[PDB]
C-alpha cells in the first residue's frame, strides 16, 4: 500500500488501543523480519569458485561506483548509483 | 547517452555476469542443499540501446537490421529472405578489423566491409525483437500512411508541407467525430 | 598574460576534460572526443581552427593506410622531432579499458588546408609497461641518437586483487623508468633507487639530453610533493645508462599545463594547490644548460567566474598559447555545461 512508517505506527497504536489485542506488529519487529528478505542473508558456495569475486556472503547494499576514486585531478563524476552484487540477489531470488 | 558514466558503472555487473557462466551453485533449499547452473539472455533492451552498446552506429544508418546485414536500400528490392547473422564475438572481431585496417582500404570501403560496426562491443546480448516498440512504430507508420492517403497524393505528388498539416488536423477532427478520440502525440499503448 | 574569452561552435559536446591538442606545422588539431566517434566523422581527430575567438571544428580524414584509433582520453603525448611526428601511448578508451599500444601521428599530404593524417600502430617488445594513464612520456637525444623516457602513472589493480566490489579502484605504478627505442620499439625497464614514491600528473620537460620532472600527485600518502628531479640518460654505443638527482627549489603542483613560451624558456600555468585549492598564481622556468630555475610569473588577470569556479582543465595550443575550459554554472543555470578561455604569453 506504499504506506510510510510513521502512519503505520499510528495505525498500530490506535488498533492496539481500541481492541486490546495486538494484531499488527511493531517496527523493530518488522525490520528483524525484513532482513531475511533482502539479498545477503543465506550461506552458499560457488563451485568452482569465481575469480575477481569477494567470497563473503554478507553483501547487501554497496555503492555502485565500486569505489571509483573521484577528486579534482581525475575525471569529474556526478552520479549516484546503488546496487547489489549479482550472485547475492540471485540466491535471494532463488530462496 | 552519456557513455562514460554508463560504462564505468555497468562494467562490474558485466564482469560478474561473465564470471558466473561457468560454475555450479550450492545452497540449502528447505532441507537438503541443491545445485544450480545458469544461461543468460540479455533481451529487454529497446532498439536504441542495443544499437548503442553492441557496437552499431546511430539509428539513421544504411545498415538497419540488428540481426542481418543489409542496406536500407536493399530491403526495398528484396523483402523477406534473410537470416540472423550477427553474433557477439563476430562484432568483437569486426571491431578488431576496423581498428587495425589491414587491407589499407578507404574509410568508406572498410565501412562497407565491416557492415556498420564502428565501436567496441561493450556488453553481450542475444538478438531479437522487442514487442512494445514494434507495435508502437507500426502504429505511427500507419498514422503516417493515413495522413498521406487523405491528401490523395498518389495522383499528384510533392505538395507543400502545410496542407499535410491540414490533413493531419482534419484526420484527428474526423476521427474524433467518428470514434471520439482524445488527441495526443506520444503514442501510448 | 593576455586572457580572452572565446565563443563556441555548435558541436561543443566533443570537448571534455582529458583531451589532446597536437600542433602540426603551425596548425592545431584536436583529439580525444567524448563518446565514440559518431558517423559524421569516423576518425575522431578534428581541425581545432580558431578565428576571432570563434572556432569551427572541421573534421579531418586520414591516409589510405593508417590504423583507426579510438579516442584515448588521458594519453601521454610528446614531440618526436626527427618528418615531424607525434607519439601516443596509454590513455583510456570510452569503455574504461586501458590500452598500452603506441600510435604515431604523421602527415601524408596537405593541399590547400585540407590535410591527410597518417598514424601507425606500434607494438612493443621486452619488458612492456603496464597499461596506465596520467603518466608522462618524453623523447630525448644523446650522441646522435634518440630514445624515449617514460615515467609511470596510475592504473588499475592487477588481475588478482581486482575485486568486483572495488573494481574501478586505482593505484600508482611502481616508480620505475622505461626506455623505449622507436627504430624497433625496444623496451627496457630500470629500477632507479632514488625516486621511491609514486607520482602522477607531473610535468616533464626535455632539453635534448636531460629530462626534468616536477609537481605530481602522490596517492599512497595522498599529497603533492614540493620537489623536482633531474634525470640524465646517456646513450653510449654500449649500454644506455640511467641516472637521477633530486634538486631543491621545487613546488607542489598537481595536473598543470606547460608551454614553450620561448627558446629554452617555459611557463607553468596554475593547477591545484590543495585538494580544493586550485592554484592561481603561475610560474615560469628558465631551463639553462645544466642549471634549472623556477620563478614567479606575473600573476595574470582572471574573471570572477574563474576565481569562483572549482575545477578547470586545458592544454597547450603551441605558440605561447594555452586553451582552458571550466564546467558550467549551477546558480546561473542557462549554459551548455561548459565555458572556455584562452591565455596568451606573447
Ligand atoms: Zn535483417
Amino acid at each position: 500500500t506504499f504506506l510510510s512508517c510513521s502512519q503505520y505506527h499510528k495505525m498500530y497504536r490506535t488498533v492496539k488501543a481500541i481492541t486490546g489485542r495486538q494484531i499488527f506488529q511493531p517496527l523493530h519487529a518488522l525490520r528483524n523480519a525484513e532482513k531475511v528478505l533482502l539479498p545477503g542473508y543465506h550461506p552458499f558456495e560457488w563451485q568452482p569458485p569465481l575469480k575477481n569475486v569477494s567470497s563473503r556472503t554478507d553483501v547487501g547494499i554497496i555503492d555502485g561506483l565500486s569505489g571509483l576514486a573521484s577528486s579534482v585531478d581525475e575525471y569529474p563524476v556526478d552520479t549516484i548509483a546503488k546496487r547489489f552484487r549479482y550472485d547475492s540477489a540471485l540466491v535471494s531470488a532463488l530462496m | 547517452s552519456d557513455h562514460e558514466t554508463l560504462t564505468a558503472i555497468l562494467s562490474p555487473l558485466i564482469a560478474e555476469r561473465e564470471a558466473m557462466k561457468s560454475s555450479e551453485l550450492t545452497l540449502e533449499m528447505g532441507g537438503i542443499p541443491r545445485t544450480f547452473k545458469f544461461i543468460f539472455r540479455g533481451t529487454g533492451y529497446d532498439e536504441k540501446l542495443v544499437r548503442e552498446v553492441e557496437g552499431l552506429e546511430a539509428s539513421g544508418s544504411v545498415y538497419i537490421c540488428t540481426l542481418c546485414d543489409t542496406t536500407r536500400l536493399e530491403a526495398s528490392q528484396n523483402l523477406v529472405f534473410h537470416s540472423i547473422t550477427r553474433s557477439h564475438a563476430e562484432n568483437l572481431q569486426r571491431y578488431e578489423v576496423w581498428r587495425s585496417n589491414p587491407y589499407h582500404e578507404s574509410v568508406e570501403e572498410l565501412r562497407d566491409r565491416v557492415k556498420g560496426v564502428s565501436a567496441k562491443p561493450f556488453i553481450e546480448t542475444v538478438p531479437s525483437i522487442d514487442a512494445l516498440h514494434c507495435d508502437i512504430g507500426n502504429a505511427a507508420e500507419f498514422y503516417k500512411i493515413f495522413q498521406l492517403e487523405i491528401g490523395e497524393v498518389y495522383k499528384h505528388p510533392n505538395a507543400s508541407k502545410e496542407e499535410r498539416k491540414r490533413w493531419q488536423a482534419t484526420l484527428d477532427k474526423h476521427l474524433r467525430k467518428r470514434m471520439n478520440l482524445k488527441p495526443i502525440m506520444r503514442m501510448n499503448g | 598574460m593576455s586572457l580572452q574569452m572565446v565563443t563556441v561552435g555548435h558541436n561543443i559536446a566533443l570537448i571534455q576534460p582529458g583531451f589532446s591538442l597536437m600542433n602540426f606545422d603551425g596548425q592545431v588539431f584536436f583529439f580525444g572526443q567524448k563518446g565514440w566517434p559518431k558517423r559524421s566523422c569516423p576518425t575522431g581527430v578534428f581541425h581545432f581552427d580558431i578565428k576571432q575567438n570563434h572556432l569551427k571544428l572541421k573534421p579531418a580524414i586520414f591516409s589510405k593506410d593508417s590504423c583507426y584509433l579510438p579516442p584515448l582520453r588521458y594519453p601521454a603525448t610528446c614531440s618526436y622531432k626527427g618528418k615531424h611526428q607525434y607519439i601516443i601511448h596509454g590513455g583510456k578508451t570510452p569503455n574504461n579499458e586501458l590500452s598500452d599500444k603506441i600510435y604515431i601521428m604523421s602527415v601524408a599530404c596537405k593541399n590547400n588546408k585540407k590535410v591527410t593524417f597518417r598514424c601507425t600502430e606500434k607494438d612493443l617488445v621486452g619488458d612492456v609497461p603496464e597499461p596506465r594513464y596520467g603518466h608522462s612520456i618524453d623523447v630525448v637525444y644523446s650522441r646522435g641518437k634518440s630514445m624515449g623516457v617514460l615515467f609511470g602513472g596510475r592504473s588499475y589493480m592487477p588481475s588478482t586483487q581486482r575485486t568486483t566490489e572495488k573494481w574501478n579502484s586505482v593505484a600508482d605504478c611502481l616508480p620505475h623508468v622505461f626506455l623505449i627505442d622507436f627504430e624497433f620499439g625496444c623496451a627496457t625497464s630500470y629500477i632507479l633507487p632514488e625516486l621511491q614514491d609514486g607520482l602522477s600528473f607531473h610535468v616533464s620537460i626535455a632539453r635534448n639530453d636531460t629530462v626534468y620532472i616536477l609537481g605530481g600527485h602522490s596517492l599512497a600518502s595522498n599529497i603533492r610533493p614540493a620537489n623536482l628531479y633531474r634525470i640524465r640518460v646517456d646513450l653510449p654505443l654500449g649500454t644506455p645508462a640511467v641516472n637521477c638527482t633530486v634538486l631543491p627549489g621545487g613546488i607542489s603542483v598537481s595536473s598543470a599545463i606547460l608551454t614553450q613560451t620561448n627558446n629554452d624558456e617555459f611557463v607553468i600555468v596554475g593547477g591545484y594547490q590543495l585538494e580544493n585549492q586550485k592554484r592561481m598564481v603561475c610560474s615560469l622556468v628558465s631551463l639553462g644548460d645544466n642549471t634549472i630555475e623556477i620563478s614567479e610569473m606575473e600573476t595574470p588577470d582572471w574573471t570572477s567566474d574563474i576565481k569562483h569556479s572549482k575545477i578547470w582543465f586545458g592544454s597547450n595550443m603551441g605558440n605561447g598559447t594555452i586553451f582552458l575550459g571550466i564546467p558550467g554554472d549551477n546558480k546561473q543555470a542557462m549554459s551548455e555545461a561548459f565555458y572556455f578561455y584562452t591565455l596568451r604569453c606573447s
